[PDB]
């Protein structure tokens, strides 16, 4: 029964990344004055199925200078990494009921960090090395400002499970105790799963697709399945940690559906702010963290510290 | 026994994958579609040579902060002790640290790219 | 390359990923337009500057028009003159907006883009109204116009100016206070005006620059 | 409120002669508006307008099924549009084929033809001019 | 029969993903570039087709050969149709593309495209319009429906 | 005269001060490029939907070429050769001979439609609007050769668009 | 109109229903229709095991009492 | 032997699997490979010869090469590494068995097999690229246009010259 739990994960999430795909056509397509798909299917519906097959049935191909050993490697591991970062979040029932449910997603962010600096490394090509040193830049910043937002966030919840998240944020929101905390998570999730105004490792205008300049077809399609994976993921994540939403244990398919909507919105809110703004600059990337959000993140790490002690409502350990 | 079924499970949808699409589709690979991509042009030199990394001071310094990261983690259990005062002046006094650290590579100039 | 404009081969040299020099190789548009003139007739050689600067065609052409008035010593009528003006101005907004969304495009911005090319649009149709071609019209010709105006384009060019302040002031609500935009386009390119009238610069660079020039 | 535009797509439903109709224009067109029939030409186009709709969107076609000899149910060409409503439809004029219609002259294609590339219908091209130079003829007869 | 019913299904489902799916590379030369930025505009939108800009050759599948082609960009032109992969085609718009065009008896121009390339569709003007283009789009999707390659392969 | 684009001053009050500050920490301008954004997606596009809906055009649209005939079926062409001499392109050839009942025709009249740049001045240099620049655009081939018309394929396209080129003649002749 | 995009949202709700609503049938199909026991501690994992003992089947849910004592 | 020949494609395709099977370790096999472009220009000759109506050519290269030469000279060109080893005829007839079954283009097949084992024959008789007027381009010139790609990126700048000539047969 737990390899039918497991495929109902996967199998799910993989239909979620096709027609995220379409809605964020139709999405900026919308804000753009346009239609988006509409044609191949009704409503556009069968473009996601169409896309995929076209680029399953494409010709990869391997560079002649290209590392073949690292060259397949980087999409198996970010399609992995993605799919895995699944099995511990609540909804309301995790997969996998870790104790440590949080840094268990720090750790496999950090792994799947590698998946674009090898693909970049072993396409032996400028762009993509470029593409490569952008990310090692972009991941420095990321991961310790996340590191630090999300440790306080927990601090104010008692432990780093997620149902008890959801036990602490019964009545009230994280967004309603710790928005400042929430909007440098939300930049900070824009920059870890490289989307506008970030998407500087795949920068089309400045580079030729990053990374993946090299990588064709079938690859391709598991770099593009593992990044619209992990915003999926990072959005649910951002829900589960901010917007949290009742449950009742006898009928769970109410928190459920809850939890869909709010990941549907933090998701449509990621492709807003693609459509909407420009594109940073990775150094200009990294003094924004580094320079503006780290010592306010500071600042509040010591204030969540102290407020429990202060207020005397520190949270059960257990 | 769980989390190792499901990196199999994951690791080996992914090998298929990749499976499916080096075998399913017709091939026709010579020199010229394998050569390495430089926007139409030949590239003048190699990749592998080495490539300027202007924010060399600020990886180093991201190394001994995610040390300190490391060293902050353990805080939700720590406010579970009856010393609360030490481990508030402690932690305090890591985050005042950290700070400092942070501001004296700031003034001096750390945090600024090389030219 | 996306922000290479399909035919601009710039070679450069970086230091990680600063730039140390920059050798811009030119010629792979080059098709030998002046020889090409060279072999033709006056009337001939007109479409030749329409194709020169695509996004200015009848600037272009007035341009030549000019020049070829004034060897031939004649006058074109004052109903011509303010039909040249008009288009002008006309493909300024054109142009304008071609660049300005296009250096949108190569930041990061795209829905300007699709604004203001919906704009592009309605004046290419202007355009194929006066003359029967959408952008390359071959209208403004040495002596005056090709044809007149027909009954109905200044009705639709006094509808279309009237809404198109509008659609100015939402493009400057999405980039001119952008911080984003801002720092990237801030304190970059900075020419002074010594430097731009030497190396020849003119128009936009030199009033940029502080230059109070206007031909 | 929302409730009136469910009533009017349920009228468009309705409008189109039920699910059965609807899906097929919604499947072979992509839009499921409904206007004034101005017309239908001989090859079986149907041609509506809607001059509430913004212009560009006020007039349009929807193709036959079946055109000459081609089974153009699905694969609608924008050629096959006769030449007065294709003026009429590209907004030349205002005057529709049926109320103005075009003067008839007796070398005028009684039958339209569409884009025949790619057929063994397409067009070859030759030259359409006879040999300049005329070889001599050697006598059939011989000398000696 | 069963195998060539079976062939012939999987050719139109094959065939359908690469008609209804095509990503152009981001190639355009001189003026007739202008005309597909008008195709990707709002008015004649290109992606409701399932027709996607992408920027690598090895992610294109067609090449939209727009504009001049010069003798000093033909080498450029034909190496990245070499490194996109296949299938592949291609899109000639234009009578620079298509011929010679304005500069057909020029000392740096060649006259046409498919002197260089293998070319699939030709769309004739000067720039052709946006619906010209858009019409020469469908043309080759429909190109790329009457292929049968599943068919050649059960009968070879 | 001129005017600045970047001249001003911010005020340094208090008041000023605080708002510049909130418009830093909290985003403001993103928060109202965000809902001009948001109004653009309840907007209605302007999609139309080719190719059941045509894109305007005018009476003097140029397009694809043809030769016309009198009312009575005779060619309009005297072979003239003024639009081979005006072509830009050098994209027209023509051939004349007397016919067979002393006519000045033209025996081959050909159009690469690979080397024409649709300009348009054969249609104004013509003195009897034989040749004309049709309303049709949609004529794109599968094979190079096709687009090498000839006398042929033109009088078959004039035949074709012969009401349609006549209606804009028409319509648009009183400019001319 | 802009209601266009709906369906595709529509059908990724969809989609994302699925995992939690399986993931809750499950463990209630395999928990003998109660919500999967939580063991985030050795004294729970312990309260599991003595469960399976007691249970003489081999199954922690399988619950025992008054009726069980007498 | 060309680009998108069979022959040395065949030939330094055996590297994926291990080692290079030879029947009697390619020491009784005697075979002069012509090159693509001098049979092009030769079959070109032919329509433009008068005197070639009713003829039969032979269309050989300038070299013989012994199996094993040829196989250990393609491998140094492709900068593989050469693991020969005998395999008996009637195991490798059992192999190319094997893989015929693939209903798309066979790796290889008992015929192929046969053939690769058999040694070219001499026609001294029959005319050739000499008399059509065709020069025959050695092996050793145009062996790097079809062997480059099989190398790796280590070996992929190597120069024409850096490998030595194969032992001949003469
Ligand atoms: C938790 C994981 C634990 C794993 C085990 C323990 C690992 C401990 C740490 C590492 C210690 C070393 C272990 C590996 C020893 C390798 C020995 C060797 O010969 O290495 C050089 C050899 C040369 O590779 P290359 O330099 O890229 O190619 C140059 C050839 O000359 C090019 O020649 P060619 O082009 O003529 O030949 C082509 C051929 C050449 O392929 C190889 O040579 C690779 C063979 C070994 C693969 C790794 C085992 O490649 C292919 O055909 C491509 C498909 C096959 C490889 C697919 C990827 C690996 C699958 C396993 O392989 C490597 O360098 C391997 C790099 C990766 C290390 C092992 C990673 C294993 C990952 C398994 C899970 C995958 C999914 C993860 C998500
Ligand atoms: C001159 O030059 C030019 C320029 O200057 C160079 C320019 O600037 C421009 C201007 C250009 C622009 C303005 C364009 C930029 C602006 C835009 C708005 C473009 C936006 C682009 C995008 C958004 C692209 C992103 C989308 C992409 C790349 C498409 C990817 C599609 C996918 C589908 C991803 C792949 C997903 C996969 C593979 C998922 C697969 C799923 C599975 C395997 C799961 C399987 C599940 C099952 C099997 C379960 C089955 C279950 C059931 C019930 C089925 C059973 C039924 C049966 C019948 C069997 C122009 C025009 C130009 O010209
Ligand atoms: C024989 C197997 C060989 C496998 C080799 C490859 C994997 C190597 C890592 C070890 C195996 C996987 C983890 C086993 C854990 C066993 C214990 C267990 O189940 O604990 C339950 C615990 C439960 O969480 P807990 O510990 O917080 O809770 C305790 C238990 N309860 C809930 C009862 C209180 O699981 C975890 O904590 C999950 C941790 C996952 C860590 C994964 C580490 C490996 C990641 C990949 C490494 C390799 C990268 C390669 C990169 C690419 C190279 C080419
Ligand atoms: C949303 C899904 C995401 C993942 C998608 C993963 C891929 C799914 C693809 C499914 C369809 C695959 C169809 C075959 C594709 C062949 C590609 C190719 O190169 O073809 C040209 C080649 C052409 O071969 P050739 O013989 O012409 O080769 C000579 C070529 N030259 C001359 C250039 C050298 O065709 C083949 O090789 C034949 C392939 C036969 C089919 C192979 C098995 C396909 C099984 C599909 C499922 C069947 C289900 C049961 C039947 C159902 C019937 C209704
Ligand atoms: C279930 C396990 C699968 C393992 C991997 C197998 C490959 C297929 C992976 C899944 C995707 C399938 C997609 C559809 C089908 C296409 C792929 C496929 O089936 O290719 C088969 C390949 C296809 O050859 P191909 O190179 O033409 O593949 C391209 C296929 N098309 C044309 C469709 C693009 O065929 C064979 O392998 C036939 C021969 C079988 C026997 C020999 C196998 C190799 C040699 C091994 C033995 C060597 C020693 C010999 C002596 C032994 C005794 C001592
Ligand atoms: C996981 C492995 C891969 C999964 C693949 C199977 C899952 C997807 C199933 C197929 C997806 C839908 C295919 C059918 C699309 C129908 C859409 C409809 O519009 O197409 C019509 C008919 O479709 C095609 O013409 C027929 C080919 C597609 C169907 C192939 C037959 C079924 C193949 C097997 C399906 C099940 C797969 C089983 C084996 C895996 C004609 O469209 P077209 O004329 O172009 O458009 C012209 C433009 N218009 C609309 C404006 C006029
Ligand atoms: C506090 C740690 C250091 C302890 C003493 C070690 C001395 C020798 C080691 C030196 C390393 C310490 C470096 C950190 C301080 C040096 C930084 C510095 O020089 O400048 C400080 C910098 C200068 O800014 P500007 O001059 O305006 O910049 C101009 C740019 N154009 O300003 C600062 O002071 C920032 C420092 C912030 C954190 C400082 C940490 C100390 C604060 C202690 C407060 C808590 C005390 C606890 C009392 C509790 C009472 C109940
Ligand atoms: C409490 C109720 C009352 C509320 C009102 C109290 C508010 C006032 C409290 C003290 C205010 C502190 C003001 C000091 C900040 C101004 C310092 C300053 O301006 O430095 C200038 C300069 C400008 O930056 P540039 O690099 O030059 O920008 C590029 C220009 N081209 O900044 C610097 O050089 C960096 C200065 C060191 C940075 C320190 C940041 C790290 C410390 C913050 C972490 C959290 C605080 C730590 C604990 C605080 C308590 C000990
Ligand atoms: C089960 C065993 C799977 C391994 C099969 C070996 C495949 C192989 O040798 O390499 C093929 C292919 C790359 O070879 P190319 O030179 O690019 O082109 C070859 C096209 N036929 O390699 C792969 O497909 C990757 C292997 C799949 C994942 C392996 C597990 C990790
Ligand atoms: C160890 C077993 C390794 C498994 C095989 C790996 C599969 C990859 C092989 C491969 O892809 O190449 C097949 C390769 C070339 O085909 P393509 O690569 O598709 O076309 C491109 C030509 N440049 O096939 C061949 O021509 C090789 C011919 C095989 C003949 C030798 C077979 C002898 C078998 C070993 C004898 C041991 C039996 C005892
Ligand atoms: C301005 N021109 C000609 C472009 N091709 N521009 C572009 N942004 N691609
Ligand atoms: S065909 Fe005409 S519009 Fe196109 S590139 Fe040539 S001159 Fe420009
Ligand atoms: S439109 Fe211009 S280029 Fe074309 S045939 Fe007529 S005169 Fe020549
Ligand atoms: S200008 Fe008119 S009449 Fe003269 S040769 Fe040309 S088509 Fe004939």
């Amino acid at each position: 029964m737990f390899m039918i739990n497991i495929l109902s994960l996967i199998i799910p999430i993989l239909l979620a990344v096709a027609f995220l795909t379409l809605v964020e056509r139709k999405v900026l397509g919308y804000m753009q004055l346009r239609k988006g798909p509409n044609v191949v299917g009704p409503y556009g519906l069968l473009q996601p199925i169409a896309d995929a097959l076209k680029l399953f049935t494409k010709e990869p191909l391997r560079p002649a200078t290209s590392s073949i050993s690292m060259f397949i490697i980087a999409p198996i591991l970010a399609l992995s990494l993605a799919l895995t970062m699944w099995v511990p979040l609540p909804m309301p029932y995790p997969l996998i009921n870790m104790n440590l449910g949080v840094l268990f997603m720090l750790a496999m962010s950090s792994l799947a960090v590698y998946s674009i600096l090898w693909s970049g490394w072993a396409s032996n090509s400028k762009y993509a090395l470029i593409g490569a040193l952008r990310a090692v830049a972009q991941t420095i910043s990321y991961e310790v400002t996340l590191a630090i937002i999300l440790l306080s966030v927990l601090l104010m919840n008692g432990s780093y499970t997620l149902s008890t998240l959801i036990t602490t944020q019964e009545h009230i929101w994280m967004i309603f105790t710790s928005w400042p905390l929430a909007m440098m998570w939300f930049i900070s999730t824009l920059a870890e799963t490289n989307r506008a105004p970030f998407d500087l490792t795949e920068g089309e205008s400045e580079l030729v697709s990053g990374f993946n300049v090299e990588y064709a077809a079938g690859p391709f399609a598991m770099f593009f399945m593992a990044e619209y994976a992990n915003i999926i993921m990072m959005n649910a994540f951002t829900a589960i940690l901010f917007l949290g939403a009742s449950h009742d244990p006898h009928t769970p398919e109410l928190y459920t559906i809850n939890f869909v909507l709010k990941t549907l919105a933090l998701t449509i809110t990621f492709l807003w702010i693609r459509a909407s703004y420009p594109r940073f600059r990775y150094d200009q990337l990294m003094h924004l963290l580094w320079k503006s959000f780290l010592p306010l993140t500071l600042a509040l790490c010591m204030w969540h510290i102290s407020l429990p002690i202060m207020t005397a409502s520190i949270p059960p350990q257990s | 026994m769980n989390i190792m079924l499901t990196l199999l499970t994951n690791v080996t949808l992914a090998s298929l994958l990749v499976l499916i699409a080096f075998w399913l589709p017709q091939l026709n690979a010579y020199s010229e579609k394998t050569s390495p991509y430089e926007c139409g042009f030949d590239p003048m030199g190699s990749a592998r040579l080495p490539f300027s990394m202007k924010f060399f001071l600020v990886a180093i310094t991201f190394l001994l902060f995610d040390l300190e990261i490391a060293l902050l983690l353990p805080l939700p259990w720590a406010s579970q002790t009856n010393n609360l005062k030490t481990m508030l002046t402690m932690a305090l006094f890591l985050l005042i640290l950290l700070a400092a650290s942070l501001a004296y590579e700031w003034t001096q100039k750390g945090l600024e790219w090389a030219e | 390359h996306p922000a290479a404009h399909g035919v601009l081969r710039l070679v450069m040299e970086l230091s990680g990923e600063m730039v140390r020099k920059c050798d811009p190789h030119i010629g792979l548009l080059h098709r030998g337009t002046e020889k090409l003139i060279e072999y033709k007739t006056y009337l001939q050689a007109l479409p030749y500057f329409d194709r020169l600067d695509y996004v200015s065609m009848m600037c272009n052409e007035q341009a030549y028009s000019l020049a070829v008035e004034k060897l031939l010593n004649i006058q074109p009528p004052p109903r011509a003159q303010w039909i040249r003006v008009l288009f002008g101005e006309i493909t300024r907004l054109l142009n304008h907006i071609m660049a300005v969304t296009t250096h949108a495009l190569d930041i990061g911005a795209m829905t300007p883009f699709f604004w203001m090319f919906e704009e592009r649009e309605k004046m290419f149709e202007f355009y194929e109204r006066v003359s029967g071609a959408r952008m390359h019209a071959a209208y403004i010709r040495p002596g005056g116009v090709h044809q007149d105006l027909p009954l109905g384009l200044l009705d639709d060019i006094y509808e279309f100016s009237k809404n198109f302040s509008f659609r100015i002031d939402e493009l400057e609500e999405m980039l001119t206070n952008n911080r984003i935009w801002r720092n990237r386009t801030v304190d970059i390119g900075v020419v002074t005006a010594e430097d731009a009238l030497n190396y020849g610069f003119s128009g936009v660079m030199l009033r940029g620059s502080g230059i109070q020039w206007d031909l | 409120e929302l409730v009136q535009v469910l009533r009017r797509g349920l009228q468009q439903v309705s409008g189109h002669g039920g699910l059965r109709g609807y899906l097929r224009v919604l499947f072979r067109a992509n839009d499921v508006r409904v206007g004034t029939l101005v017309g239908e030409d001989k090859y079986g186009n149907k041609y509506y307008e809607d001059n509430k709709q913004f212009f560009g969107r006020h007039r349009w076609v929807i193709y036959t099924t079946e055109m000459n000899g081609r089974d153009t149910f699905w694969d609608v060409d924008g050629s096959m549009v006769p030449p007065e409503w294709h003026r009429w439809l590209h907004c030349m004029t205002d005057d529709p084929p049926t109320t103005k219609p075009p003067t008839a002259r007796k070398y005028i294609w009684t039958n339209h033809k569409f884009n025949v590339s790619g057929t063994p219908q397409q067009y070859v091209p030759y030259s359409t001019t006879r040999k300049k130079i005329q070889e001599w003829v050697p006598p059939s007869t011989p000398y000696k | 029969s069963r195998g060539e019913y079976v062939v012939a299904k999987l050719d139109d489902l094959v065939n359908w993903a690469r008609r209804s799916s095509l990503w152009p590379m981001t190639f355009g030369l001189a003026c007739c570039a202008v005309e597909m930025m008008h195709m990707a505009a709002p008015r004649y939108d290109m992606d409701r087709f399932g027709v996607v800009f992408r920027a690598s050759p090895r992610q294109s599948d067609v090449m939209i050969v727009a504009g001049t082609l010069t003798n000093k960009m033909a080498p450029a032109l034909r190496k990245v149709y070499d490194q996109m992969p296949e299938p592949r085609y291609v899109v000639s718009m234009g009578s620079c593309a298509n011929g010679g065009g304005y500069y057909h008896y020029s000392y740096s121009v060649v006259r046409g495209c498919d002197r260089i390339v293998p070319v699939d569709i030709y769309v004739p003007g000067c720039p052709p319009t946006a619906e010209a283009l858009l019409y020469g789009i469908l043309q080759l999707q429909r190109k790329i429906k009457r292929e049968k390659r599943l068919r050649i392969w059960y009968r070879r | 005269t001129y005017k600045f684009v970047n001249m001003r001053e911010p005020s340094m009050d208090m008041k000023s001060v605080t708002d510049r500050a909130a418009q830093t920490l909290l985003w403001t301008e993103l928060v109202r490029g965000l809902g001009m954004t948001l109004s653009y997606l309840f907007r209605e596009p302007a999609t139309i939907n080719y190719p059941f809906e045509k894109g305007p055009l005018s009476p003097r649209f140029r397009g694809e070429h043809a030769l016309r005939r009198y009312p009575s079926g005779e060619e309009r062409c005297i072979a003239c050769k003024l639009c081979e001499a005006v072509c830009p392109a050098q994209a027209i050839t023509i051939e004349a001979e007397p016919r067979a009942d002393g006519s000045r025709r033209t025996t081959r009249y050909d159009i690469d439609m690979t080397k024409c740049i649709y300009c348009g001045f054969c249609q104004e240099a013509c003195p009897v609007d034989a040749i004309v620049e049709g309303p049709n655009f949609e004529f794109s081939t599968e094979t190079h050769e096709e687009l090498l018309y000839n006398k042929e394929k033109l009088l078959n396209n004039g035949d074709k668009w012969e009401a349609e080129i006549a209606a804009n003649i028409q319509a648009d002749y009183l400019y001319r | 109109m802009w209601f266009e995009i709906l369906p595709g949202i529509a059908v990724m709700a969809a989609c994302l229903f699925i995992p939690g609503m399986a993931t809750a049938h499950i463990h209630k199909f395999t928990n003998g229709g109660k919500e999967k026991r939580v063991a985030h501690f050795s004294y729970q994992w312990n309260l599991m095991e003595r469960d399976r003992c007691i249970s003489g089947v081999n199954r922690y849910h399988v619950t025992k009492g008054l009726e069980n004592i007498d | 032997f060309g680009r998108e020949d069979r022959f040395l494609n065949y030939f330094a395709s055996m590297r994926w699997f291990g080692g290079v099977p030879l029947i009697s370790l390619g020491k009784e096999t005697v075979k002069q490979p012509v090159y693509i472009v001098d049979v092009s220009k030769g079959i070109i000759n032919a329509i433009k010869d008068p005197d070639a109506k009713g003829k039969t050519f032979a269309f050989v290269g300038p070299n013989r090469y012994l199996l094993f030469d040829l196989v250990q000279y393609i491998f140094a060109v492709a900068y593989r590494p050469f693991l020969p080893y005998p395999l008996p005829h009637f195991a490798y007839r059992w192999v190319g068995r094997l893989f015929e079954v693939s209903p798309f283009e066979p790796w290889t097949t008992r015929d192929k097999v046969e053939r690769v084992h058999m040694s070219d024959m001499t026609l001294p008789h029959l005319p050739g690229l000499e008399d059509l007027g065709i020069q025959a381009t050695p092996l050793e010139l145009k062996a790097i246009e079809v062997l480059r790609r099989h190398r790796t990126y280590r070996w992929l700048t190597s120069e024409m010259e850096d490998v030595k000539p194969a032992k001949t047969v003469n």
